[PDB]
RNA sequence: AAACUUUCAACAACGGAUCUCUUGGUUCUCGCAUCGAUGAAGAACGCAGCGAAAUGCGAUACGUAAUGUGAAUUGCAGAAUUCCGUGAAUCAUCGAAUCUUUGAACGCACAUUGCGCCCCUUGGUAUUCCAGGGGGCAUGCCUGUUUGAGCGUCAUUU
RNA sequence: CUAUCUAGCGAAACCACAGCCAAGGGAACGGGCUUGGCAGAAUCAGCGGGGAAAGAAGACCCUGUUGAGCUUGACUCUAGU
RNA sequence: GCUUGUGACGGCCCGUGAAAAUCCACAGGAAGGAAUAGUUUUCAUGCCAGGUCGUACUGAUAACCGCAGCAGGUCUCCAAG
RNA sequence: CGUGGAGGUCAGUGACGAAGCCUAGACCGUAAGGUCGGGUCGAACGGCCUCUAGUGCAGAUCUUGGUGGUAGUAGCAAAUAUUCAAAUGAGAACUUUGAAGACUGAAGUGGGGAAAGGUUCCACGUCAACAGCAGUUGGACGUGGGUUAGUCGAUCCUAAGAGAUGGGGAAGCUCCGUUUCAAAGGCCUGAUUUUAUGCAGGCCACCAUCGAAAGGGAAUCCGGUUAAGAUUCCGGAACCUGGAUAUGGAUUCUUCACGGUAACGUAACUGAAUGUGGAGACGUCGGCGCGAGCCCUGGGAGGAGUUAUCUUUUCUUCUUAAC
RNA sequence: GUCGAAUUUGGGUAUAGGGGCGAAAGACUAAUCGAACCAUCUAGUAGCUGGUUCCUGCCGAAGUUUCCCUCAGGAUAGCAG
RNA sequence: AUAUUGGCGAGAGACCGAUAGCGAACAAGUACAGUGAUGGAAAGAUGAAAAGAACUUUGAAAAGAGAGUGAAAAAGUACGUGAAAUUGUUGAAAGGGAAGGGCAUUUGAUCAGA
């Protein structure tokens, strides 16, 4: 046992899918994500994690709104219309 | 499980939507260093893990 | 599907993933000027929403594949 | 070759509801055909003119809301001037130029005056 | 330098009691004020099994001096209290089995 | 003597070294200060005539509006060439919008696309039930408003 | 049923270079060195003498001013009390 | 006769062998009830609606886990002569 | 001596062929090396004077990648077993059909499910790769189709337990605690109907929420139907919940029923607060009784098998759901 | 061996690393247990093992003295350029 | 005035030139592994232009032989060049239990200088 025996046993998911991030690392029992933390307030990251940590920064997605804000700040956050 | 969670079952489906070979009007655009489709999953190779 | 139509008096749609059975019931109503017998509704492998709408026995669902375009 | 804006900011909004309504019947009869006929680009053409007369339509709805809401404080939030959110917790001009009265007596008395050397 | 099972014992993971089958903590009436001037006349119900306890006990009903309802009392059974026996609670009760004083 | 083995050469193999390329990296310097409850970063799911991805976008979905440029896009199909024009474009710019489900995430929950409450409105006789549409219901704290509690306590009636 | 032969399929361990001995000397037990014996292509099935065969930077022993598990009035402390 | 359901019993315990949602009944008499008329949706019939998500297939000497189409492991129902 | 890069110079070399590479061809140097010829090749490169360094490999059980001998070798030997013909096909030990021989032998190699997988289900086309032989076949490849519920589950309940709030601890991430030292509440209605509302008559809470697809639980069965769905579709026949309801029935002149001694009966046969009780709701084993399904078996009404001989014979249909 | 009760087992749940859990073997705690796994400190230190890349020319050793928690090391003198 | 391995916008280098340089020049924090925290690649180059080989022939087909395009197919998407290990064919040579090497010369092949 304790091998290839005892891998047949394994149909009980330890983790499922996050709300949060996705990433099947939602501990069913702790209901807790072992990844980004949900749900804690705070996103899990620690500075001995710095690849995670450049795995799930500002980037990583498409930026929604973020992406639009150096432009704004360029013209100004002006508010008005082109006018022609 | 043939009961299964909604998430589990959209999941299921974008899977089964992204289950496909690369089209093949790609590999005559204009620079295309595309060749294959290189996230191709079937699932007598690569289980999803969810 | 098309078989449905022509033996069943069922026409079958793709419907929005958010529509409810009264939804569906009342867009048909609306969309086609029929009255609706019953609707029975799935999730497709695909992800996207198939309704069954089987009209009363006063409307023929081939006559309104034929009408909207369809047969 | 679709809808265009300004040829839709002259109608009433009864005349965009009714073109909106007309344009959906369009797009749904153009993917009933699509079904059969392969490789139908219409149906582009309809959602553009869609999205156009949906925008030309909200356009007028909130140009609306803005006049009701004119030269009185609180105007919707989403009708508000969105700046970040530390610019628009950022004091006023008015405020940051507030100073007590003694400061401005002070510097009423003694500004900078303008200098120079001769030697 | 390892913990040993008298000190795992204080945590309660595995240690805590099988509670479940228990028919409730058995205690007497509230001291109230029927008690600490007169008594008070409950009814033996049931002597029923306790999980974990050897002795068995009795469910004491009394009537409820302040509201109009039933107030179910679970006592320790002494020798000899047997069901349908009036429980008398109370200074003023008498020195018989099963009273309390 | 053949075969076989070994060495060398030519050609052909295997393999991808070398050389030459380089829309990449790395380091230095200079300039600037701009995320988020007006919902950020991140995530899920979708959106194209034909796309699995990258990129873009959100049911107004490789996008709408506005402005500039001035004739494209392109792999095919389609459309157009009035294109001397408020007008092509997978253009640039970008100040108006849309922005699914989420997420600090905010009605309560969430291994559920689960379950409520309130307002307006529509249909089914319908204030009560069912359903459709629109708008709302988190916590802590600050200022103010209203309604209150306390023989904590003042005055008055007494 | 294998092993064997055939059709198809087709690895791995290992490999300084390789592979006949005797004695000598030699790091004191050589496949090579010295002196002799000898020595003829290409091979098949077995075999377990040898390759001080392979598998692993010996676990035994010792050294290191290298650890760790455990113990104790070792030294120095410490939670608790 | 086998499988299974059930009934009335009997043996056993220092073991006496869940909880809640929910439903009903009873006590009580608040209240509302008749006479050119009142009561009764626990009687019968009659009308309307019942949303959302899952539903295919394998479940193993090939559809799960074990690097694989691995003699391993993986819970259960039916069960002929 | 050689290498990458840098300053100067040779107005150096070069698509009339730079660099690179191959070359038992030649020359020079003791050597590190340098030079030339020939072939290949295609875009840059060199001599000299200096500057600079991530500057020279045979090893490190070195790193990455590639490749051998072993070697067409070890081997592809558990699970009783395959054979004949035809069809298809270029090609058949392996596909299909037919015939035969066998096995699993109902604690199956059968028919379904839970976890898990996620389209493997089914059809068509199709064999480059995979199926350690093969392949026309496939859980493969390509393109499509397919999962239909008021009644089956989830959803609801609570279990062990998890866990906000009020509070307390902690520098803090957060920890404790789950009714606790809390002003924790809306549903019934007289009156309000200046509006069925707040005030104001009058009744009730030792408490969020999560936690079971095997526990608890409102209600559906039969027949047929697909290539692939069925307690879901179709046909027929029911049931439950929520709501609205108009008749009939019942009751009342003794207003809220009668009968039976009684256990109790009924088509009904008013019933708020509050309280009480029951069901939900329960171990295991043993024998006995009964029911269902299966098994065995008789007659008869059909079909099929054997029939040199015997066998009124062997096998098979004769069924009845929820309500 | 055992096979009707200290029985076997699914699911849910709780206990997490000097911690748990242990009918006690230092056993088990995801092929990891006399202290799991993951990342970082960390390129940890190593008097110890292995390796350490072109040519030619000239010169050319030591294993000895003293001291050291020193005896596989260093300092020092000596030998050498 | 000072800091700034983050963000935005620029200018540069005696830096690296695809086993280098960030892990990632490319659909790279991607594919993939792990229950999970995390771990984490490989992978650039036809040609100026697809002009990406019409047509014929053999084959069931893949492909081959031609033909053709192209400056070049000694560039055929298994694509710039195309080393070595290792391999096939041809040619040459040698070979009684290794092979390889040093000095010297015979023989065969080949070749410079005059
Ligand atoms: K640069
Ligand atoms: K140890
Ligand atoms: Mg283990
Ligand atoms: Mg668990
Ligand atoms: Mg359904
Ligand atoms: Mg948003
Ligand atoms: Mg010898
Ligand atoms: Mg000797
Ligand atoms: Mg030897
Ligand atoms: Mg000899
Ligand atoms: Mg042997
Ligand atoms: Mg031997
Ligand atoms: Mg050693
Ligand atoms: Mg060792
Ligand atoms: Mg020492
Ligand atoms: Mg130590
Ligand atoms: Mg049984
Ligand atoms: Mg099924
Ligand atoms: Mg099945
Ligand atoms: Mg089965
Ligand atoms: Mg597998
Ligand atoms: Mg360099
Ligand atoms: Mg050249
Ligand atoms: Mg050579
Ligand atoms: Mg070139
Ligand atoms: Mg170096
Ligand atoms: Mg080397
Ligand atoms: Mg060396
Ligand atoms: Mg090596
Ligand atoms: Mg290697
Ligand atoms: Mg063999
Ligand atoms: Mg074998
Ligand atoms: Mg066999
Ligand atoms: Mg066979
Ligand atoms: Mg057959
Ligand atoms: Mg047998
Ligand atoms: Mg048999
Ligand atoms: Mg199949
Ligand atoms: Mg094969
Ligand atoms: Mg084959
Ligand atoms: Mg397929
Ligand atoms: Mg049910
Ligand atoms: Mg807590
Ligand atoms: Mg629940
Ligand atoms: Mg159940
Ligand atoms: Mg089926
Ligand atoms: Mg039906
Ligand atoms: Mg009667
Ligand atoms: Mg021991
Ligand atoms: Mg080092
Ligand atoms: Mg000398
Ligand atoms: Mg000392
Ligand atoms: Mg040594
Ligand atoms: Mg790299
Ligand atoms: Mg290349
Ligand atoms: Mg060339
Ligand atoms: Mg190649
Ligand atoms: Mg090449
Ligand atoms: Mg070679
Ligand atoms: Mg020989
Ligand atoms: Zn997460």
């Amino acid at each position: 046992g304790k091998g290839t025996p005892s891998f047949g046993k394994r149909h009980n998911k330890s983790h499922t899918l996050c709300n949060r991030c996705g990433r099947r690392s939602f501990h069913v029992q702790k209901k807790t994500c072992s990844s980004c933390g949900y749900p804690a307030a705070k996103t899990r990251s620690y500075n001995w994690g710095a690849k995670a940590k450049r795995r799930h920064t500002t980037g990583t997605g498409r930026m929604r709104y973020l992406k639009h804000v150096s432009r704004r700040f360029k013209n100004g956050f002006q508010t008005g219309s082109a006018s022609k | 499980a043939a009961q299964k969670s909604f998430r589990i079952k959209q999941k299921m489906a974008k899977a089964k939507k992204q289950n496909r070979p690369l089209p093949q009007w790609i590999r005559l655009r204009t620079n295309n260093t595309i060749r294959y489709n290189a996230k191709r999953r079937n699932w007598r190779r690569t289980k999803m893990n969810i | 599907a098309m078989k449905k139509v022509e033996d069943g008096n069922i026409l079958v749609f793709q419907v929005s993933m958010k529509a409810n059975k009264y939804q569906i019931k009342k867009a048909v109503k609306e969309l086609y000027e029929v009255d609706v017998l019953k609707v029975n509704t799935l999730v497709r492998p695909n992800g996207t929403k198939k309704a069954y709408v089987r009209l009363t026995a006063d409307y023929d669902a081939l006559d309104i594949a034929n009408r909207i375009g369809y047969i | 070759a679709g809808v265009k804006a300004y040829e839709l900011r002259t109608k009433s909004k009864e005349q965009l509801a009714s073109q909106l309504v007309d344009l959906k019947k369009e797009l749904a009869e153009l993917k009933v055909q699509k079904l059969s006929r392969p490789s139908l680009p219409k149906i582009k053409t309809v959602r553009k003119s869609i999205a156009c007369v949906l925008t030309v339509i909200n356009e007028q709805q909130r140009e609306a809301v803005r006049q009701l809401y004119k030269g009185k404080k609180y105007q919707p939030k989403d009708l508000r001037a969105k700046k970040t959110r530390a610019l628009r917790r950022a004091l006023t001009k008015f405020e940051a130029s507030q100073v007590t009265e003694k400061q401005r007596k002070k510097q009423i008395a003694f500004p900078q005056r303008k200098y120079a050397i001769k030697a | 330098g390892r913990v040993i099972r008298n000190q795992r014992k204080g945590a309660g993971s595995i240690f805590t009691s099988h509670t479940r089958l228990r028919q409730g903590a058995a205690k007497l009436r509230t001291l109230d004020y029927a008690e600490r001037h007169g008594y008070i006349r409950g009814i033996v119900k049931q002597i029923v099994h306790d999980s974990g306890r050897g002795a068995p006990l009795a469910k004491v009903v009394f009537r409820d001096p302040y509201k109009y309802r039933l107030r179910e009392e679970i006592f320790i059974a002494n020798e000899g209290v047997h069901t349908g026996q009036f429980i008398y609670a109370g200074k003023k009760a008498s020195l018989n089995v099963g009273n309390v004083l």
